[PDB]
Parts: structure tokens; sequence; C-alpha cells
């Protein structure tokens, strides 16, 4: 839903990096000018749930179905400055700047797990491409207008 | 009367050296004498020489020669600056008066005499 876009936001203004140069994932988008170092938030990793909360509110009476989950979103950096935008990210991920800018992004951020300089077969040529891994954990939610119970009439019986 | 493409091969000729290796070994140590002869031939490109991908890129030119003289596999053919191992897609119309082979440039330097 919004999680991948959120982690894209976080990487947008942790690296102080451009809008148009962060594309999402295995969507359709042309990577022209290989040296223009792109970053893509690959979300192809299976997101697995952890719990299904259910809270209820009394006065402004509605309730709240939540679902905590996590996904191994990878980051692929491209371009001549792929390596740097890998390392400089893979290392600022756990600074002030990151941990201070991901304020409202309803999305935890775990440590970078591993890296790889797996390039891409660009047709008789090799374009710089680096993957960095980190589990991301978030929790989508929805709100539903149910209604409470004010009393309960009932009857008993005995032998 | 077997047809003989030989006369249909002279016009396109070119001088070229045909060598063969007869490996010699004692106590399993490799030495290689050479046998080189100036032979007639004709050369065209065989597989359009591409650039393969590996840890390091490499490329081997392909030529495919015809000649009236017999050409076994374990022989090299030098025409410009690098001998070609006579490895692939070869065929012997020997009874028809010629034979043909593809060629693989041995990126090793050319076997002069060793």
């Amino acid at each position: 839903s919004q999680s991948i876009i959120n982690v894209a936001r976080y990487i947008r203004d942790l690296l102080d990096y451009d809008e148009n140069l962060i594309q999402f994932d295995r969507k359709n988008t042309q990577q022209s000018d290989t040296v223009t170092g792109y970053i893509v938030v690959n979300g192809s990793g299976v997101q697995n749930v952890l719990s299904h909360g259910s809270s209820y509110d009394g006065d402004a009476e509605i309730m709240e179905y939540s679902k905590s989950e996590s996904r191994l979103i990878t980051l692929e950096f491209y371009g001549s400055d792929a390596y740097e935008n890998a390392e400089l990210f893979s290392l600022l991920n756990q600074s002030q700047k990151a941990k201070e800018v991901s304020r409202g992004l309803g999305l935890t951020i775990y440590n970078v797990s591993q890296a790889t300089d797996v390039k891409q077969l660009l047709g008789y040529q090799y374009g710089n491409r680096v993957h960095v891994d980190f589990n991301i954990q978030y929790c989508p939610s929805v709100y539903v207008e149910t209604l409470r119970v004010d009393a309960s009439e009932f009857e008993i019986l005995v032998d | 009367m077997l047809p003989n493409m030989r006369s249909a091969l002279k016009m396109f000729e070119q001088s070229v050296l045909l060598k063969s290796v007869e490996t010699i070994r004692v106590d399993f140590v490799d030495d290689i004498i050479i046998t080189a002869t100036p032979i007639r031939a004709v050369v065209q490109v065989a597989d359009k020489k591409k650039l393969n991908l590996d840890s390091l890129d490499w490329s081997k030119q392909y030529i495919w020669v015809h000649s009236g003289s017999k050409m076994e596999i374990g022989q090299f053919i030098e025409w410009h600056g690098k001998d070609f191992k006579l490895v692939a897609a070869g065929d012997d119309y020997s009874d028809y008066g010629y034979n043909a082979w593809y060629g693989e440039e041995t990126l090793k330097p050319v076997l002069v005499s060793s």
C-alpha cells in the first residue's frame, strides 16, 4: 500500500537524493543514461505477517483492525556512483539523520543486513548495480464503524 | 567422375601457413616441436567475432578456410597475425577435391618454432 513508498521517502531524504532518480521496483520505468545513479526499492521479497491486532474505541466509537508485518525490501543502487550511494547509505542508515527524519513514516527500519555488487547483464556490457538488504517492519491498519453495547437484558432459570 | 571444386577455388586463394603440433613429453614435461608449411587457401569469416562476458571479456576471431590440401583438426592456420586452431564446422570434400574448416584464434602467440 504505502509502505514501499514510505521507505522510498526515507531513502529520499536520508541521502538528500532526488525525486526523479528514485524509481520504485519491478514496475515499468526506463533506466536511461546508466551513469545516472538510480535507487530502486525492490519490494519483491515476500512480506510475512506477524500479528493481527484488534482495538476498539469507546466515545468516538469505531474500532481498529491492525496487521503488523515485515518484508525484506532490498535496495538496488545503479549508476557510476552506485558503490558510494550504497556504502554512504549502508552506513548512514543508523545515524541521527535517518533516525530523526523517519518521524511519521509508520515504518520501523532495521540494520542493513548484507550487500552485493551483483551487476546487470546490459547486453555485452556491465552496468554498476548493488543490492543492500534490510528487513523493514510496519503495520497497516483500517478503521471500521462498529457499535458498542450499552446494556444486556437477560433471564435465568433454575431447578 | 566426382565433381572437383578445386578449379573453383584457385581465384579466391591466399597464401597462409599451415602448422601442426606433435607434442613430445619426457617424465611428463611438455615440449612441442612444430611443422609449418606454406599452403594455399581461401579465408572468410566464420562466426561473426563477438565479445563474450566473463570475469574478463574475451574474444576470438573466427575464420573458415578452404584448401585443396588436407587439414586435420589438430593443426593451426596463420594468415595475418595470429594462428587459428582448426576446430569446428570443418568438412572434407577430399574426394571432391577440397576441404574446409572453421578457425579459433589461439590468443597465445604464434608458434614459430619452439
